[PDB]
Formats: structure tokens, C-alpha cells, sequence
């Protein structure tokens, strides 16, 4: 249904985290490396990963509710239903 | 009130039909199911929820085309309705007749029988791959609730389906929360109040409004014919107890309902001479629960159906809530009794096999100190085999380090609930039945006096010959001597409460005393007639040549029913008993 | 060249030290652990990766203060030397020595004897909610990898850990995705290649580099003090091998490394003289598998430790991988049993008491065609009884519509498969031991001659005395005639490979014909010798009056060790066989 996700990663790291959430797409790069600043802390902590959210439908625009960039990753974008619902991959 | 369905016995009749009339359709589903259910013991709420998404499934998908697959069968009552037996309701429950969940031995669109939570959406996959193996191409679909979202089986099997892309349906049903549990459940706590599966790498559309027929017909032609590729997982919202206004705000309170009064909601309040074991259970372990500290009972959504509730609100933080896991319990259990504390366990004979695991190791080997309440001991009665734990005697008791109980009656069930409280050196459990027996009152009342770990219990004066058993059975051994009691009392009754450590003691001098045993039980043959010849045999060097024979459930699912002829059917009314020893 | 290590014998002594000497000794520990497992059977590369770890939270945690838990124990190397354990290593794994995983019942911060995968997490929550309970203010913290992230426990105790909201720790393993997987695991399928399981409500840290030290101490030491806030999942990047160039590209290939060479990894090849069963079936399957359509085989990422890698790439859609969830397969398989394939399933006679809800209600209720290969059967050897399997014969055997069977040898054991997987009108299962036998060659060197249901095999001329058995038992029925065979043959041996149903007509004749009987089994007493003698019972109103004593694993966990002396401690030695009729 209407797509949702929130990041609670106490001090995410500031490496590379992102947000773009369109129709039934959305990348989420929520991410937690602490490769070098862990939050302000001394670690190589080298790591690789971010977050994806498709949607089971054309993500419209009615309510965005959104909190993030610092500590947290939080979204929530809007819609219901019909014309090729699929999540985390539209496979042929 | 029921114009169109008078019409139909299969979905082939109602294909063409408008969405105008299939609203009215549904709604003429909500009487008759409700008009059905008013005869005996059907899961209401759900199914009055679900009456929508059944006709739904019923028209787009065309079975044995399509493989549906339903939740734990609960809801299933439409389906049935829909799938030529509307005919057979005033049967269903009954002996001889439908039992309360999908069947797959029973018709040709019974697809996969279902009795247990998340046991589907994993064999609905497996339908999906193999379809696509033997080359055909066909929909497989597989309804659930959020009361089997929690389970394992559920996380574990979406997840490889995400993985495997093979083309699937999964439905997830009931958007406020409220669950689709196990058969027994009276009722769960009451609450006062986005599911990202895209890690479990499925498809997943909905919760959309299961009261509209309209809206799910205009997705399932719409969208997942074949075209549909991989696995996807259909939420709906559905208000449980949809359509009958007593049980719009009551569905837990008719979700069990026994035969109501199709306008009032009236049940019978007749059952108000002697409650239930599992009120038997929770009034009393309140007992143990004040004048203790860590006494904390551990339950897997069977509160009502384990009276456990008479335990929550009154220590509101020593009762658990789990969801329906029965391993994520039986550890927190454990590691939980490894704090001291004193963790019991309330899960159901069948459903604890669910986490045989880890009483198997997270316990035993670990000897922390969990008793486990089986309840739900053997022959459940009117839920089919589906629930019929009599396993609970075989895959416990033969581990080392656990202790295995069963009571008589209220009276000994709270007699030792006073031991396996009591003793924290290692494991315990309780095979307790469901119904009723003659139960003097709380310690209060002089019922709550532990006894020896270990100690049988002679119930009965008897030597030409002996008799054994525990759970439901002892009662039935002193029903046992009905047409026996009258001959000399040829019949000793003995509540060897204990099955392991069995009452090596009594079972000996019993042996040496009388001239023949028969032991009896709740549970197939793999319990206490096996430990007690095991003990026998090992003893037996003091002329273990008696004979004996373990009255124990036969080798074959006994089905649904009244719990009577299921003793007539297993071989356990009285008579059967009586027989056996009458052939000596 | 480990200057740090020979002055820590419990963490107290480095809690002063800084992160530059804390890598010095991490590397230390890489070296000693590698000199270590040179000597015996070590879980290398996780724990060689888990160095990092190990150190990190024995620094800034304090034991038993904070109640560490860890995954199914395998890297338990670096954590046992750092508790008082580095001395011990020469005899890990050894009799009378120390378990290969985590053993609560051996020192006091041995804090939950961990032995099966993902059945950690629960306990740490259950922890964590009673020392809450108890006003303690401790930490708890649960270590597992991506291997314990696929079960059900994992999921279903993380959410509800996410729902309780108790101050709890939880930690992830392996980012790229290679396992943490069961003891036996020889090699899973190699590929050629996150979680945000904040919406199951817990807090979700990494994976970091678990190959710097200085990252997780500015960690646990910088947040996570009792001032957290409910449960936290600790993900950790962790390069499984890590610090020993061969294994850092084949971990698997030194995962469960024999002793190997520390210079070149070199292992040893002496065993290509008998192939392991393991071997034995997967070699085997293939020759039913190339004339069969639908013959498929179902591992839960067994597939070294079963062999079944001969099956995998030469059948690349007749083998699937599940992950490690015994229950998601054995419905998987019932799932495609219904497709009227025949699927079937190899799991570890320990590891299917994680499924044993579904092989009694999802299969046997629904009779479908599900064929089981109960690996590892009884006395595992090595691993302790964390691995066990020695109930199979009890929790199988109980149940209507299944078949037991196991093998003797390689012949036996592929003499069956012919039948198992001719059958398909209902469930059967395999319990073959883990070792080597006398071999004839695939059905081409005649082996897949399938054989009568319910058939049992004479192996022996004896006739003052009998003797049974199955599994690794009969060849030690063999054996047992060594010191017996010289005594005139007075020992008979059966082999009466099919445990239900029986070859009630063999038993029979051996009834009469003998006067003195003995089963054996390698399992707990809920099995063989109960059914045998169940059956024994109803038929002994001919004479059932004959010594019968089921030398089968006496009531006790067997711990790890050679598996001859297992056998010697268990008492099944061909003299503990031996003596039981030499008493008579």
C-alpha cells in the first residue's frame, strides 16, 4: 500500500545515505558504514550497503511526511492499488 | 434473503456475473454463514471478514485451475460455502461430517489442508515451483492474516520466495491488527489501538478494503492471470466480525461462538457448574503468582483458550505477549530461566511441536528451569486431528532432564502446578486436557499442596489386575472400572502423574502385585506405555513377565467431532478400556 | 610472535589497553587460533573473521556483568581463549575437553549453551526482560550471522524483542552475505556475489568492519552502556577467513578444516578409501535422479555435510536451497508432493525437531509423497549432543502414514532409495549414520534394487539368541558378534531396516524362534525398541513372554568426543552390546 520507512541507526553515519521517492520506485540509501567517523568516533569500520523500496503501487503525492539526513532516514509517500504492483524488483 | 446463491455450487455459475450483484451476493454469503454457524462452533469473525475475499478468489481464479490456499482454515467458511458445501454446514464440526478448516483430503478444490498457522504460504510456494517445473501455468495463491505474519515458517518461506521469483500469490488479511489465530483461542488480550516485505523480496498490494467485492475482482483479472511474475502478497483490510452487528464490536467475543441466537447473540451460559481446565489453571496459578515473585507465565496468543487471562491484568508484567511462536516463547521462556526467575510455560499439546527444538536443546541441554502447560492434551474433539496433540507424551518425555506431568482432575492439577512452581532446578511440563472434572477449590480450598517429583498416585483399589494412565485418561480409567468396579474391583487405578521420572517405585510394586497392567494415555505410541515397559524392561529382571498392553492412541489421525465417540473411535470410551483386560 | 596474548586469561587484564596494541593482539589471536584448530576439527573462518569481534566485546562488556551471547558457536575460538580458555585449545573438540561451540555448563561466563542456529536472540531477549525484572542493570548481547538471520526464531524473537522494547543487543555477521551455517556443514554452493529490521522494531547498527578493532570499541564502550534504550542489532562486515590467505579465498574449503598443514593448508586425503554416506547419497541419488523426471532433493544448506553437491550442478533445477529453516523445507517439499513430483528432503536427524510441527501436521495429516534423509543420525562424534540426532527413531516413528528406514551399509542405504523413491503414495524418511560401511557400486554395480516396504533383511545364522537394530547400529550388530560370533552363532542379526511398518512377519518369526531378543537404536527411548516392543505386545498373546532389552542411548546427553568412545560412553561398543546378552 502507501510506501513507509523510517531509520532508527542512533548516529548514522555520514557517508552516503539518500533519498528519492517517485511512482512505484524509491531508493532509500539508508546506511550505517562509520568507516572512518563512526559516529564522531576512531573506527575503519569499511562497509557497503544502502536501502531500496519499491511499491505494489504508482507512489503518488498526497502526504510526505519526511525526517532524515542527520541520525535518521524517515518517509512516507501515498498510494493504494491496481496496474502492476511489485516491490524491491518489477521482474520481466 | 438469499436470492443469488441459491444459484450457485461452484464459481463456474457465478463467472459472468455483475459486481453490483456480487455485493448483493456477498451479503447473502454473511446470512448464510451466519445462519449456518448458529447451529456449532464456528470461527465467525474472521470468515464474516473474509466472505468478501472468498468470493473474490472464488470468481477470478478458477479451482482445480488455480491453487488456493487459505489461512489455518478458520475463515474457511465461505470458501466451503462457494466450493459445493453450502449443503453440508449443518454438518460441519460435526462427526462424520466438514471439518472446521480446509481439508485436502476431502474434495478436489481442498487444496492443501491447512490446521496450523504459516504452515501454507511455504507449500504455496512449493505449488508455485513445481507448477512452473512440470511446465504448467497456472495461479497459486496463498490467504493469510497478520496472525500468521508472526509465525517463522511465514518470514522464512516469503523471504525464499522473494528469492526464488517463482510466480505466486500470497494474501495477508486483517489491516487493524487484530489476528487470525489457532482453532481454541476464546479469546486474545484486547488492544485499545506500511509492511515493508520488500526485504522478504516479495510483491506486496494492499491492505486494501475487504468490503468491496468490487475493488479485489478489479484486481485479480485485472492483474495476476499468469502475466504476473514471481511472488506476490496481497494485504486486505478486513474487519473481523464484518456484517453481524453484535460481533462488529464482539468478533473475539463470537470469533469461538458457540450455537447463538442468530439476533441477540445469546450462548449458553450452562457451563457455569464446572469450568474449564484452563480456567482451572489460570485461577490458580494466581495462587502461586501472589505469594511469589518471578512467577511468570509464558502463552503464544492462547490466552482465552488457556484462561490465562485470569493471570494477565492482574500481574500485568508477568504474562507475555509473543505473538503465535511457539519456539520464540519456549526460549524467552528460557532465557528468561536463566535469571532466576521461574518462566512456565501455557502452550497447547499440538501446537507446542511448533518449537520442539528448542525444548529439545535451548532447555534441556541448558537444564534451565521452564515448566511447560500442554494444553489441549490429545483429543481436542470438534477441530479434527489438526489439533490433536496426543505427540505431546512422545517427543517430550523422552528427553533427559524434563519432567512430565499430567493431572486428574482441578485438584491435581493445581497440586502439582504447587511443584513444578516449586522445583527450578531444571525443566517440567504439564499435559493437561481440555474440559472438566470435580475440582475442590484454590490452596485456599486446600488444592494447592505440592507433592514428591516422582510420586504416583494410587486413585483406586484393585489386584487381580492393575491400570494405569494420566491426562484426560485417569478420569476415563475410573469411568474405566464402570462396568469393571462391579466385578471384585479386579481394577486398581493408579495417576502415575508422573511420566518421567516415572514412579519407578509405584509401577514396581504394582508390577510384583497384581498379575497383568495396562497403561493408557492421551498420546500415540511413542510415550508413556513406551517409558513405562522401557522402565519395565530394565526392571523387568524381577520378572517383567506380565502382560501388557498400551491402550494408547492407534496408529491413525482421529478426525473432528463429538469428543465422546472420539473416544469411541480412538478405542478410549470406557468400554475399550474395560474390554482390554476383560480379554484376561 | 604473540607478545600481548600470554598475560590475558580474562578481560580485566586488557581493559586498560588502547586500540593500537588492541590490533597487535587481535592479530595474536588470528595466529594462536590457527596453530589451534592445526591440531582438530575448528570452525575456522568465522571465527578467524570474529577475531576482531571477540575482543571487542570481551573489552568493553564485562562477563558475567554482561550476559554475551553468541551465535551457534562455531567462532566461539576467540571468545573461549579470551575467558580463561586458551590453554585448553589442544583438547577442544577432544574427550573430556571442551565443545566446539558455546556450552553453558562449563565455566560461569559460559552464558547460554548455544549448539543450533538462530536459537540464540530469544534467549538473549528472555535475558534481558528478566534481568529488567530483577532490577538488575546489566547489557545482553546476542552475536549471530546472516546464517541465524534466515530461521524463524531469528525473526519472530527479534520482533517481539522490537516490540518489548527491552534493553537489549543484538549482533549481525558476514555483510557479504556467506553464512554462519550448522557444524557439519563441509561446503555450501559457492556464488558468485539491508536489513532495516527497524520496522521489526529493534535498532539496526552496521555491518561495520569487523576487521578493525578500534571501530567496535569506539562502539559498545561510545553508545551502548545500560543508557540504551531497547533491543540494538549489531550487522558486522566480516571477511569469513580473515587472516590466513588460503582460507581468505577458500573459508569454506578451510571451514570445517580437518588438521591441517598452517603453512599451505594441506588436509588430509587418507579417506579415499570408503567414501563417507553423505558421499554415498548424493552419489546414489543421481543414478534415480537421471531416470526420473521428478525427483528432486530439499537440503537446508546441508549440502557438504550431505553431499548433495553431486546432485546440485548436474541437476540445476532438481535441488533448491532454503537457507537454514528446516520447517520452510519439509513443507516446500509436501508443497511440491502435492505437484505429484517427489521431492525429498535431507535434514540432520538433530535438525528436524526445528520442522517437527510440519512432518506431523503438513505431511503426514496430508500423506503427501515427502521422502526424508535424516543426516548425521545419533552420535555425531565430534560436536556434542548440540548435534545429537539421537530421537529420530522416537518423533518420526510415532506418526500414521510415515516409513522409517535406515540403512546398513552403502548397499542398504541405496537399496532403499530404489524404494523410496519408487513410493509416493505417502511420506518416508532416511535415517543414515555419519561415517563409512563396505560399499558395492551405484545400481550399474547392482545397488538400486528397491526392496519391500515393510521388509526387514536377516544378516546373520543365530538362533539361542537375537539381536535388531538399524542405522549405524547393525554394523555394529556385526561388530557385536565379534566377541559372540565364537560362542556357536548364538547371535542372529537383523537388520530390519524398516522401523514402521514393520516387518511384523520377521519379528514374529524371530519371536518364536529365539527365546531371548535385543533391539539396539541410536536414539533416546521413544523409538525402535518401543515400537518394537508395541508391536511386541499385541502380538505377544503369542507368548510375547522373551527377555527383551533395548540397549538404545541411555538417558543422558553424550558429549563430544571420538565417536569409539561415544559409543563406549553411550554403551554401545559391540561389549556393551555383547554383555547385555552375555547376562543371559
Amino acid at each position: 500500500h502507501e510506501i513507509k520507512m523510517r531509520f532508527d541507526m542512533p548516529g548514522l553515519s555520514k557517508e552516503d545515505v539518500k533519498i528519492s521517492v517517485e511512482d512505484n520506485v524509491l531508493v532509500i540509501k539508508g546506511e550505517q558504514k562509520k568507516e572512518d567517523s563512526d559516529d564522531s568516533w576512531s573506527g575503519r569500520s569499511v562497509s557497503s550497503y544502502g536501502t531500496r523500496l519499491q511499491l505494489p503501487d504508482n507512489c503518488e503525492k498526497d502526504k510526505i511526511k519526511a525526517e532524515l539526513k542527520n541520525g535518521v532516514l524517515f518517509i512516507t509517500i501515498p498510494k493504494t492499488k491496481v496496474e502492476r504492483k511489485v516491490i524491491d524488483v518489477q521482474i520481466q | 434473503p438469499t436470492p443469488l446463491l441459491d444459484t450457485i455450487n461452484y464459481p463456474i455459475h457465478m463467472k459472468n456475473l455483475s459486481v453490483k450483484e456480487l455485493k448483493q451476493l456477498s451479503d447473502e454469503l454473511r446470512s448464510d454463514v451466519i445462519f449456518n454457524v448458529s447451529k456449532t462452533g464456528g470461527h465467525l469473525g474472521s470468515s464474516l471478514g473474509v466472505v468478501e475475499l472468498t468470493v473474490a478468489l472464488h470468481y477470478i481464479f478458477n479451482t482445480p485451475q488455480d491453487k488456493i490456499l487459505w489461512d489455518v482454515g478458520h475463515q474457511s467458511y465461505p470458501h466451503k460455502i462457494l466450493t459445493g458445501r453450502r449443503g453440508k454446514m449443518p454438518t460441519m464440526r460435526q462427526t462424520n461430517g466438514l471439518s472446521g478448516f480446509t481439508k485436502r483430503g476431502e474434495s478436489e478444490h481442498d487444496c492443501f489442508g491447512t490446521g496450523h498457522s504459516s504452515t501454507t504460504i511455504s507449500a504455496g510456494l512449493g505449488m508455485a515451483v513445481g507448477r512452473d517445473l512440470k511446465g504448467k501455468n497456472n495461479n497459486v495463491v496463498a490467504v493469510i492474516g497478520d496472525g500468521a505474519m508472526t509465525a517463522g515458517q511465514a518470514y522464512e518461506a516469503m523471504n525464499n520466495a522473494g528469492y526464488l521469483d517463482s510466480d505466486m500469490i500470497v494474501i495477508l488479511n486483517d489491516n487493524k491488527q487484530v489476528s487470525l489465530p489457532t482453532a481454541t483461542l476464546d479469546g486474545p488480550s484486547p488492544p485499545v489501538g506500511s509492511s515493508l516485505f520488500e526485504e522478504l523480496g516479495l510483491y506486496y498490494i494492499g491492505p486494501v478494503d475487504g468490503h468491496n467485492i468490487d475493488d479485489l475482482v478489479a484486481i485479480l483479472k485485472e492483474v495476476k492471470s499468469t502475466r504476473t511474475t514471481g511472488p506476490v502478497l496481497i494485504h486486505v483490510v478486513t474487519e473481523k466480525g464484518r456484517g453481524y452487528p453484535y460481533a462488529e464490536r464482539a468478533d473475539d467475543k463470537y470469533h469461538g461462538v458457540v450455537k447463538f441466537d442468530p439476533a441477540t447473540g445469546r450462548q449458553f451460559k450452562t457451563t457455569n457448574k464446572t469450568q474449564s481446565y484452563t480456567t482451572y489453571f489460570a485461577e490458580a496459578l494466581v495462587a502461586e503468582a501472589e505469594v511469589d515473585k518471578d512467577v511468570v507465565a509464558i502463552h503464544a496468543a492462547m490466552g482465552g483458550g488457556t484462561g490465562l487471562n485470569l493471570f494477565q491484568r492482574r500481574f500485568p508484567t508477568r504474562c507475555f505477549d509473543v505473538g503465535i511462536a511457539e519456539q520464540h516463547a519456549v526460549t524467552f521462556a528460557a532465557g528468561l530461566a536463566c535469571e532466576g526467575l521461574k518462566p512456565f510455560c501455557a502452550i497447547y499439546s499440538s501446537f507446542m511441536q511448533r518449537a520442539y527444538d528448542q525444548v529439545v536443546h535451548d532447555v534441556d541441554l541448558q537444564k534451565l528451569p521452564v515448566r511447560f502447560a500442554m494444553d489441549r492434551a490429545g483429543l481436542v474433539g470438534a477441530d479434527g486431528p489438526t489439533h490433536c496433540g496426543a505427540f505431546d507424551v512422545t517427543f517430550m518425555a523422552c528427553l533427559p532432564n524434563m519432567i512430565v506431568m499430567a493431572p486428574s482432575d482441578e485438584a491435581d492439577l493445581f497440586n502439582m502446578v504447587a511443584t513444578a512452581v516449586a522445583i527450578d532446578d531444571r525443566p517440567s511440563c504439564f499435559r493437561y486436557p481440555r474440559g472438566n472434572g470435580i475440582g475442590v477449590a484454590l490452596p485456599p480450598g486446600n488444592k494447592g499442596v505440592p507433592i514428591e517429583i516422582g510420586k504416583g498416585r494410587i486413585l483406586k483399589e484393585g489386584e487381580r489386575v492393575a491400570l494405569l494412565g494420566y491426562g484426560s485418561a485417569v478420569q476415563s480409567c475410573l469411568g474405566a472400572a464402570v462396568m469393571l468396579e462391579e466385578r471384585g474391583l479386579n481394577v486398581t487405578v493408579a495417576d502415575a502423574r508422573f511420566c518421567k521420572p516415572l514412579d519407578r517405585a509405584l509401577i514396581r510394586s504394582l508390577a510384583k502385585s497384581h498379575e497383568v497392567l495396562i497403561t493408557v494415555e492421551e498420546g500415540s505410541i511413542g510415550g508413556f506405555g513406551s517409558h513405562v515397559v522401557q522402565f519395565l524392561a530394565l526392571d523387568g529382571l524381577l520378572d517383567g513377565k506380565l502382560k501388557w498392553r498400551p491402550m494408547v492412541l492407534p496408529d491413525r489421525y482421529i478426525d473432528h467431532g463429538a469428543p465422546a465417540d472420539q473416544l469411541a473411535e480412538a478405542g478410549l470410551m470406557p468400554s475399550h478400556i474395560a474390554a482390554t483386560a476383560l480379554n484376561l
